[PDB]
């Protein structure tokens, strides 16, 4: 009843939480590549 | 009504309910007992609140913690302690504070005698009466002696 | 009950997400200065 439900709430929290480790991760990767062109802007053909 | 946490006790809230089968784990029973515990359990609200105050039996009012009603206790130690203070300690200042109070109206009955004397008598300080408390056929007895010198 | 099991999956998966994004962006770094070392090499 009460509890099955909050336990499949949890876990829909554990699904959505582990969504937002891939999530994190995939952003990390990108904001790596992103505002790199700035600095290869003033690095490369500013010297 | 109040300090029911004195009696508390110690996923369970401090109800008795003075005149419940879920998932939850209602194989329980509190010790709030003095009134009498229900089965619930804190996994569901809906137990807890049939268990409390949903019908029937009304959960009564309790401090917060049972440290309000350990503190409940201190202050009511303490307050002991005051009136008990002020019923004995200070009963003996205001017995003092009597004692002082009736030699002050008799030294004022005093000068008032002095005055009276002064305007019945001689002005310098001479006095020859006398204090007493009997009853009024002993007043009346004082006024057939003293109708010499009556106002 | 399985709700207790399930908060700490949950909070196992909130812990792994600090630990992917830390561990993610280290090798992110690599792609940046990959596409670096294009920009320059051209």
């Amino acid at each position: 009843q009460m509890v099955r439900f909050i336990r499949q709430e949890a876990e829909e929290k554990a699904n959505e939480i582990s969504v937002s480790a891939e999530e994190e991760f995939n952003i990390e990767k990108l904001q790596l590549v992103e505002a790199e062109k700035k600095k290869i802007r003033q690095e490369y053909e500013r010297k | 009504a109040v300090r029911d946490l004195s009696n508390l006790v110690k996923l369970v809230t401090l109800l008795a309910v003075v005149p419940t089968s879920y998932v939850v784990p209602r194989s329980s029973k509190l010790l709030y007992e003095d009134l009498y515990t229900v089965t619930l359990f804190g996994r569901v609200a809906d137990n807890f609140r049939i268990a409390a105050r949903e019908k029937g039996f009304q959960i009564r009012d309790f401090e917060y913690s049972s440290e309000a009603q350990e503190s409940r206790n201190q202050e009511l130690e303490k307050l002991v302690h005051d009136q008990e203070s002020l019923r004995s300690s200070l009963l003996q200042w205001c017995y003092t504070s009597y004692g002082e109070v009736f030699s002050s109206w008799m030294h004022f009955c005093a000068v008032r005698v002095f005055a009276e004397s002064i305007l019945r008598y001689g002005l310098p300080p001479s006095f020859l009466a006398c204090v007493l408390a009997p009853s009024v056929k002993g007043e009346k007895k004082v006024r057939s002696i003293l109708e010499e010198l009556c106002g | 009950l399985a709700a207790e099991q399930e908060a700490q999956h949950i909070v196992a998966a909130a812990r792994n997400a600090k630990m992917a994004r830390l561990r993610q962006a280290k090798e992110e770094a690599e792609r940046e200065i990959a596409e670096h070392r294009a920009q320059v090499e051209r």
